[PDB]
């Protein structure tokens, strides 16, 4: 995971600083250290360390336990650094499914990390001024009910939670709490009746005290699997029978894990009333849509069922061995060509295979389909097998099976995403670099445009800039800016792939 | 104008940290990037080529053509690496044995360490302590993969993970689908009827799948290598400041400068197995598009392996017989070990000049603390004094007396001129009226002069003293009786060795120790 | 070689005057010997050196003019740096002041502009 | 190989005349299930479609068209379903039948090809400091140009 | 394993050619001069701490 | 020259079109056939542009965000006291911290 | 423009200079070592100014010459950004305005920051600057060079050092700016 | 060289190297066995402990960390011959006093 290293070590330095990153990435790197190898292994005053162990502590970024003669082994979490890439993402969701304050509401969470019930509402309630005028201000309620909508719906979530020390051994205070997560009050939000209006920042105790709140990115995973699979189906078949999963995942997501081979059974008679009514439908008809979406080879559903008329699953490992089968494809087709994506495909399926096999079944020519073959072996995407006549492995007495193993090529897919995003914030670092003296230069003028913009600006003032030099490298400035745009378009844009991948890497795992 | 450059810092070497490269460090260590097999060029100039070895970015390893980008010479110039670029990985026949090590103790699929969480608590807190010794971590080492071949299952991915064990000479093979007579597993039972396409075109399939396992070739196991966590290196028992678990398999590889390799031995072997990876680089590029088949393509790449594992080593044991050397060749180990290696041949013990050997006959007329040097010999081994104000006029003399009369001087040094004028030549009461302060005169051995005496099997620290020299007609060293027990000589015939110290530090712990 | 800092003090040209006066007093009593390009490079680089700054208006200065000009530029607001160039360069007109300090038509009134004129030039 | 540049023209004109009748089958839109049962094609009629066209001289067997439908399925394009032969124009297939129909690909291309970091083919010599640093590539210079 | 060898033993100072502890490298030998540690400084002129007091609040 | 291993065991049993020899290496960045598909724009891809961006200029305001030290600053500036900005200092739940975080 | 340095060396001391006291002896033998040469991060080196502690002198082994650790302090033209310099002009170039100052000779004028009413030269060498009233598109850098005022806002350190297999670009180049009023040359202002 | 036909010169084998250990002559056994058999400076960079030449270390592109360093070629030939196999001794430079 030296790929995965670079890439937490990136966004530490850009989202929380320098004297931060390096503790994250010694945590990351070594493991299960106590506090005094942190300070030592890495150079650092202890202050420093101090702050950095709770600034990561804070954004749920490291661990903490209690191990023999009262020791506290700090560890951090890679696959949670990881996750602070998908953040618009995350914010767009929430956007998508809600309105502005669910928006506002998992932005202040996924940007402080833990904070309680009041003060993201007094936060969200203050931030949403900016967005109104004249007079109206938001007040407390609206924005309450819509986070115990979203609490409702497991979006977000409390933190684990504080032991009661009066009923927990009372006496010495421990070294550390021992914090344990409790299943029951998960997402029982604490009732609040203080009402209020937000500031508009003009410049001239707590009832739910400890109860913290968390974004709960385990539901966001589950959200955005059920927007693949739903997609994949609205590319397959038909939008109706992408409704009919679509519906068939809504009745799926309280009632089953994130991580099960298998879900709820649903019964048909109560897909049909769970449709929204726009749809002009039948029984019947769904019916044969659910019949004939269990005719797939593909089979994103299974029957599994007999009792009370049509019973119908959907699948989970298998719809997501598909999209990992279709992303591990796709990137072949856009590398090599359509006639190499051809070859993997054949290779595929056919689960071994020869060399004059694939030039029988391919159409494909000699000194083109070994030479695709060959580019495909020298890239960990298509292993060789060597069955063997003798034991002494000889290449010159054995045949050689081609085979496409869909685990080992998706985990190195994922291993090449990592380091193409870590390339890609290298690039944009680089050029802001070798930029930031124009940068700040315009900066400047910016804000001399800015100040005193509202009262007596001048039209002169306004030539004064084009007048000044800036003016030749606003080719430059427009240069740099498409630059930054793009490439951050395209670190948003590799995620899809990642999440895509991670998915399937973590559900062929068992955990054992 | 001019950069600030000055080395004369004068630090001490303190302590030796070896390691590994990564292969994307060789880049950055190397010059130029070999690429070309033809040595020489075809014309009568006889050069070499730009891009090939013997390329004189490498260093040099002849009096006649410099460093090919300045013009300093063969005996400054330290040599410059050059890199080859392979194009299908290989094993490295040194870490072989570590490679099989590290696959044994790690997941197969998911490339982590298999072990329970406590104990790698155990083992990195037993890593933790000061004091630990290169003997403690070869036993933990062994102590370590001893509870990794002792599971089975993995506890973190749960796929399966069998025997990994040695099946030939650079082939790694992986036990994944064994059988039993019990009842079939699952995951052995796909995999047995996955080959129904091998079934239906072919007949010798069908007894053979049995014997189908998992084959790690160097490109899968460089592929899990760049896979291992960061936290499990450590427990591979690899410092990760001076190796990565990715770096035991090579895929790039270091050419040695000229100066390692001599051109006029024609060529060393290394040159010529350096010639053959770079041709089966070729041969490979060039099967990879005009269509051989897998056999001719696997058995290259078994070419080019065993290409690098005689290069690195030229004793194998398991080599397959259509593919083994004609003649015998040095390998870098070869030319390590043995009796007339680097270690046992040149760093132990060196030959040294100034230096003389004679037959020894006894002469009790000189004082205990004498040895009369014979003047044939004394004409040859010089001292260099440097001219100072107490011995001008003393060195004036020995210089005009020249290389043939006994008081004199064979050579002559400028202050900062390092050429030295062989004093035969030139009118030599010129040279005598040019002497500076400074100036290093090479003078013969004079009445005087401490020497070592040497007899030569040296049982006791007295078989090496020194005497003070005096020059004498006859052609034998003659010392006195009295220290006949000492040395344990006999004169019957019997050589003792002289050693004349070159430098006044030397001569003052000669005479005072 | 080794630095312990790259930027200890800022220097006015009048200390390198200075400096190089004084080394120019003991220097040429015993003549270069040809042994080194030392001797070569030191006798260029304090000559050329000493050449350029004769004709900046640092000479015809002292310890306490400096001294002096400090103490009535102290009561300014002005940054170390400024009061450097202000001190090297002899301002005589407005248009450079406006260069040599930041900021100058929002910092400094041009009553305090030609108020440091004044200051300049009755001291240097 | 029979010819490849020949099966060119094939694999393109069998995709559009799937493509003609999985559009007209979506243009019906009567009933889903009789549009997917019209969405099948026939593996004899294709073949007699395309020998109809009449592009070669050499007459296009069935047995042919047989595996040149394989690489319109290994293209990822179509699909293929065997049914037992109850009816059928000819029986080509002793008691089954085989049927082909227009199919789209699964997901959009990924976004993993979107950056130039998913094509490169030195990418394993790629690191911070090197020769091929992303702070001086060409392949980005070129992809950040246009 | 990356096991750091140290060049202290008597052997191996030998072999990397650098004067061993033993014998007469136990110790340090220093000249003599005539000098003069510590000598007075050149005074500074522009730069003291008393005529700039800095500038920000 | 002849080889130490027999070029029959690799093959050409004709003995002729051996591979050429190279003269310069290959560039450093071979040209590649392929290029990147275009990317995905939309009314939904474009607002999560902007928001990355509002991340790194509000993240950077943010009191979680531990500063570096200036260090060995050549000379004060008036125009560096507009780059430098206090911000207020956030407090960590200690009940949550473990005792030694405490300073 | 010139600042303190404060450095550590070794001073290798040769034998026949111990007859004279050791402090004159390190301040000639760093004058011989440090002057008129670019040291890599602060700049280049015009002499010694004072030594500053003066430790013990060892005599290393093999060699007879007494070293010693010197910690001394050295006027250095270190030019901080932004900041108005005056020196005469050495010539003109299709890259810029080549600005000699004094001693020292790599203070390049980009084009880009020459003043804005004319940047351009009718295939001739010496650049020209255009006003509308007076000396219309005749004004011209002379190659006499008289003094001219700039404004430097950048610096470069490379380590001009034999890349490749052994045993001339400028080590300190610095570029200034020219475009704000008031600057050029004297004669304008 | 090795003989006398060769003009060849002595050995200082393993047992004359102990009898002078025994006196203790520091520097006659340095003389000895690197002086007067193979000299050689070479350059060691003191960051990344590679070698390099004439004050410059090719790994790391700088000039602040080099350093002087006398050694018998024996040695040298060793690191070098150790570098080819990928066997890499990286020799950190402590100091003097
Ligand atoms: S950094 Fe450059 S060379 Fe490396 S993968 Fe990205 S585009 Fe390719
Ligand atoms: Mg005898
Ligand atoms: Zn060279
Ligand atoms: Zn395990
Ligand atoms: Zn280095």
């Amino acid at each position: 995971t030296q790929a995965e290293i670079k890439l937490c070590s990136l966004l530490l330095q850009e989202h929380f600083g320098e004297i931060v990153e390096k503790i994250g990435v010694h945590l990351i790197r070594t493991g299960s250290q106590p506090l005094r190898v942190i300070a030592h292994d890495t150079g650092t005053s202890l202050d420093q360390v101090k702050k950095a162990l709770c600034v990561l502590v804070q954004h749920n970024l490291v661990s903490y336990q209690v191990h023999k003669r009262g020791v506290v082994e700090y560890e951090a979490q890679c696959s949670r650094v990881l996750r602070m890439l998908r953040y618009p993402r995350y914010i767009y969701t929430t956007k998508t499914l809600y309105s502005d304050t669910g928006e506002l509401i998992v932005e202040e969470l996924l940007l402080n990390g833990k904070l309680t019930m009041s003060a993201v509402v007094k936060k969200v309630a203050d931030r949403l001024t900016e967005t109104m005028e004249d007079g109206k201000t938001m007040d407390y309620a609206e924005v309450s009910n819509t986070f115990v909508r979203l609490a409702d719906t497991h979006f977000v979530q409390r933190c684990p939670s504080v032991p009661t020390t009066e009923n927990s051994d009372p006496g010495p205070p421990p070294p550390a709490p021992t914090l344990v997560i409790n299943e029951k009050d998960m997402y029982l939000v604490p009732k609040l009746s203080l009402i209020g209006k937000g500031k508009r920042r003009r410049s001239s105790p707590i009832p739910d005290d400890g109860i913290y709140w968390q974004a709960n990115l385990d539901r966001f995973h589950q959200h955005f699997r059920d927007q693949a699979i739903v997609s994949a189906v609205a590319n397959r078949m038909d939008q109706t029978s992408s409704e009919i999963v679509r519906t068939m995942l809504r009745m799926s997501e309280i009632t089953t894990s994130s991580s099960a081979p298998f879900t709820q059974p649903l019964s048909s008679n109560e897909i049909f009333r769970s449709l929204p009514v726009g749809y002009n439908i039948s029984k019947q008809v769904l019916d044969q849509y659910l019949t004939l979406l269990a005719d797939d080879p593909l089979e994103f559903v299974g029957k599994s069922g007999d009792s009370g008329g049509g019973m119908y699953v959907i699948n989970l490992h298998k719809a997501l061995a598909s999209l990992a089968t279709a992303t591990l494809e796709s990137v072949v087709q856009e590398r090599f060509g359509s006639r190499c994506a051809r070859i993997f495909r054949l290779v595929l399926q056919k689960k071994h295979i020869e060399q004059k096999q694939v030039e029988d079944f391919a159409m494909i020519p000699a000194k083109e389909a070994k030479d695709m073959l060959y580019k495909m072996l020298s890239e960990n995407f298509m292993s060789l097998q060597e069955i063997p006549k003798t034991p002494d492995h000889a290449p010159s007495r054995t045949f050689y099976l081609y085979t496409v193993n869909i685990l080992s090529a998706a985990r190195m897919l994922l291993h090449r995403c990592y380091k193409s995003i870590a390339n890609l914030i290298e690039r944009r670092q680089f050029e802001t670099k070798e930029n930031k003296r124009l940068l700040e230069k315009s900066q400047r003028v910016e804000a001399i445009i800015a100040s005193m913009q509202a009262t007596g600006a001048e039209e002169a003032q306004l030539q004064e800039i084009e007048e000044m030099i800036t003016a030749p490298e606003r080719q430059q400035l427009e240069t740099l800016k498409r630059n930054v745009n793009k490439l951050d378009a395209s670190e948003i844009q590799v995620d899809e792939t990642i999440f895509l991948l991670e998915s399937y890497i973590e559900c062929t795992m068992k955990r054992q | 104008k001019e950069q600030f450059r000055e080395t004369d810092v004068a630090k001490k070497i303190s302590h030796i940290c070896f390691g590994m490269k990564s292969p994307e460090e060789m880049r950055q260590q190397a010059h130029i990037q070999v690429v070309s097999k033809n040595l020489y060029s075809q014309d009568n100039q006889h050069a070499p080529l730009l891009y090939g070895v013997l390329d004189h970015r490498m260093g040099t390893s002849e009096k006649d053509r410099p460093c090919e980008t300045c013009g300093k010479n063969l005996a400054d110039c330290l040599g410059h690496y050059g890199y080859i670029d392979l194009e299908l990985p290989c094993f490295h026949v040194g870490y072989f044995r570590a490679v099989i090590g590290i696959l044994q103790m790690i997941c197969k699929t998911c490339c982590h360490i298999m072990l329970s969480q406590e104990e790698k608590k155990q083992f990195l807190d037993y890593l933790k302590r000061p004091g630990l010794t290169y003997l403690q971590k070869r036993g933990l080492k062994k102590k370590i993969s001893d509870k990794c071949r002792k599971k089975n299952i993995c506890h973190h991915c749960g796929a399966f993970n069998g025997t990994v064990k040695k099946c030939g000479l650079l082939k790694i093979i992986h036990e994944k689908y064994k059988t039993n007579k019990k009842v079939v597993d699952p995951i052995v039972s796909n995999f047995l009827q996955s080959f129904e396409t091998a079934i239906e075109h072919n007949k010798e399939v069908e007894p053979l799948l049995g014997r189908a396992q998992e084959n790690l070739n160097p490109l899968v196991v460089l592929n899990l290598f760049k896979r291992i966590p960061a936290e499990d290196v450590p427990l591979l028992l690899m410092n990760p400041e001076a190796g990565k678990p990715s770096d035991l398999i090579l895929t790039r590889l270091l050419v040695p400068p000229l100066c390692i390799r001599p051109s006029v031995v024609n060529e060393d072997d290394l040159t010529m197995k350096l010639t053959e990876i770079i041709f089966l680089n070729d041969v490979i590029k060039k099967h990879r598009i005009s269509g051989a088949k897998t056999q001719m393509i696997m058995e290259d790449w078994d070419f080019l392996q065993l290409q690098c594992a005689l290069y690195i080593n030229s004793e194998l044991s398991g080599i397959p017989l259509n593919m083994a050397p004609k003649k015998w060749t040095r390998g870098f180990v070869q030319r390590l070990k043995g009796k007339q290696g680097r270690f046992r041949g040149n760093l132990s013990g060196k030959r040294v000049d100034f230096s003389g050997r004679t037959v020894i006959s006894p002469d009790p007329n000189l004082r205990i603390d004498e040895v009369a040097v014979p003047v044939h010999v004394a004409k040859i081994l010089t001292f260099p004094e440097k001219v100072n104000k107490a011995n001008i006029n003393f060195l004036r003399k020995l210089v005009q007396n020249g290389p043939e009369v006994h008081p004199g001087a064979n050579f002559i040094q400028q202050r900062h001129t390092q050429m030295k004028r062989f004093l035969k030549y030139g009118n030599r009461e010129k040279m005598a009226q040019e002497l500076k302060y400074g100036d290093i005169v090479e003078r013969h051995l004079i009445d005087g002069d401490v020497v070592l005496f040497n007899r030569q099997p040296s049982l006791h620290k007295l078989s090496i003293m020194a005497h003070l020299a005096r020059v004498k007609p006859h052609r034998t060293f003659r010392f006195n009786e009295c220290v006949c027990t000492p040395y344990n000589a006999d004169f019957d015939g019997d050589e003792m060795n002289l050693h004349l110290p070159q430098t006044e530090e030397a001569k003052a712990e000669a005479l005072v120790l | 070689m080794e630095v312990k800092d790259a930027n200890s003090a800022l220097l006015s040209n009048y200390e390198v005057f200075q400096l190089l006066t004084d080394l120019k007093e003991q220097r040429k009593e015993s003549g270069k010997n040809k042994h080194s390009s030392g001797q070569q490079n030191l006798n260029t680089i304090t000559y050329e050196t000493l050449k350029y700054i004769s004709k900046t208006p640092c000479r015809h200065q002292s310890p306490e003019i400096v001294r002096e000009f400090l103490t009535a530029l102290k009561s300014h607001k002005l940054t170390k740096a400024e009061k450097l160039q202000l001190l090297n360069h002899r301002p005589v007109t407005a248009v450079e002041i406006q260069l040599m300090v930041e900021e100058s038509e929002e910092r400094l009134t041009e009553e305090q502009i030609e108020a440091l004129l004044h200051t300049v030039t009755s001291i240097l | 190989d029979f010819e490849s540049e020949f099966v060119e023209v094939l694999n393109q004109q069998c995709f559009k005349f799937l493509q003609s009748k999985a559009e007209t089958a979506r243009e019906s839109k009567q009933n889903p299930m009789i549009q997917r049962n019209s969405s099948f094609a026939s593996s004899h009629e294709v073949w007699k479609y395309i020998c109809e066209l009449g592009i070669s001289k050499v007459e296009l067997s069935m047995e042919d068209i047989e595996t040149i439908l394989n690489t319109l399925i290994y293209d990822g394009k179509v699909e293929m379903t065997i049914i037992a032969a109850k009816e059928g124009t000819v029986g080509s297939v002793d008691g089954h039948m085989k049927l082909y129909r227009a199919v789209n690909p699964i997901i959009p291309p990924t976004g993993l090809v979107r950056a130039p970091c998913g094509l490169c083919p030195v990418f394993d010599d790629c690191h911070e400091g090197g020769e091929i640093s992303p702070s001086n590539c060409i392949y980005m210079t070129e992809w950040l140009e246009f | 394993f990356g096991q750091k060898d140290s060049v202290c033993g008597v052997s191996e100072c030998i072999i990397m050619g650098i004067p061993m502890n033993i014998g007469t490298g136990l110790f340090k030998l220093l000249h003599k001069a005539d000098r003069d540690p510590n000598p007075p400084k050149r005074p500074l002129i522009f730069d003291t701490n008393e005529f700039h007091i800095p500038l920000v609040t | 020259a002849a080889y130490t291993f027999n070029i029959e065991a690799v093959g050409f049993s004709k003995g002729e079109k051996l591979p050429d020899v190279v003269l310069k290496p290959p560039p450093l960045f071979p040209d590649t056939d392929y290029k990147p598909v275009p990317l995905k724009t939309g009314e939904g891809e474009e607002y999560m542009l902007a928001l990355k961006q509002e991340l790194r200029e509000t993240m950077k305001r943010m009191p979680y965000f531990i500063e570096t030290p200036e260090e060995r600053q050549d000379i004060e500036r008036y125009s560096k006291r507009y780059m430098k900005v206090y911000k207020e200092e956030w407090i960590p739940d200690w009940r949550r911290l473990p005792r030694e975080m405490m300073p | 423009m010139f600042v303190l340095v404060e450095m550590v060396d070794t001073v290798r001391i040769p034998p026949w200079q111990f007859e004279r006291k050791l402090n004159d002896s390190i301040a000639e033998e760093l004058n011989k070592k440090l002057a008129n040469k670019v040291v890599y991060n602060v700049g280049l080196c015009i002499c010694l100014f004072d030594i500053t502690k003066l430790e013990d002198a060892y005599v290393f082994p093999g060699d007879g010459a007494s070293h010693t650790k010197v910690h001394f302090r050295c006027v250095v033209f270190h030019p901080f950004l932004d900041e108005i310099l005056i020196g005469k002009i050495k010539g003109c170039s299709p890259e810029g305005v080549h600005v000699s100052l004094g001693f020292f000779d790599d203070i390049l004028i980009p084009p880009e920051s020459l003043q804005q009413p004319a940047k351009f030269d009718e295939a001739e060498q010496v650049w020209v600057w255009e006003y509308e009233t007076e000396e219309g598109a005749h004004d011209l850098y002379m190659d006499t060079g008289e003094e001219i005022r700039f404004r430097v806002v950048d610096e470069s350190f490379v380590d001009t050092s034999p890349t490749g297999p052994s045993s001339k670009e400028a080590p300190y180049t610095l570029v200034g700016s020219i475009s704000e009023p008031g600057l050029g040359l004297l004669s304008w202002w | 060289t090795e003989g006398r036909s060769r003009d060849g010169g002595l050995r200082l084998g393993e047992m004359e190297r102990d009898c002078l250990i025994g006196y203790g002559a520091s520097m006659l056994l340095l003389e000895r066995l690197m002086i007067s058999s193979d000299a050689f400076e070479v350059d060691v960079c003191g960051q990344c402990g590679l070698l390099g030449y004439s004050g410059w270390c090719h790994y790391c592109k700088s000039s602040c960390h080099v350093s002087s360093l006398r050694i018998p070629y024996a040695c040298k030939l060793l690191f070098q011959e150790l570098q080819s196999m990928n066997i890499i001794p990286r020799l950190k430079l402590s100091k003097y006093n």
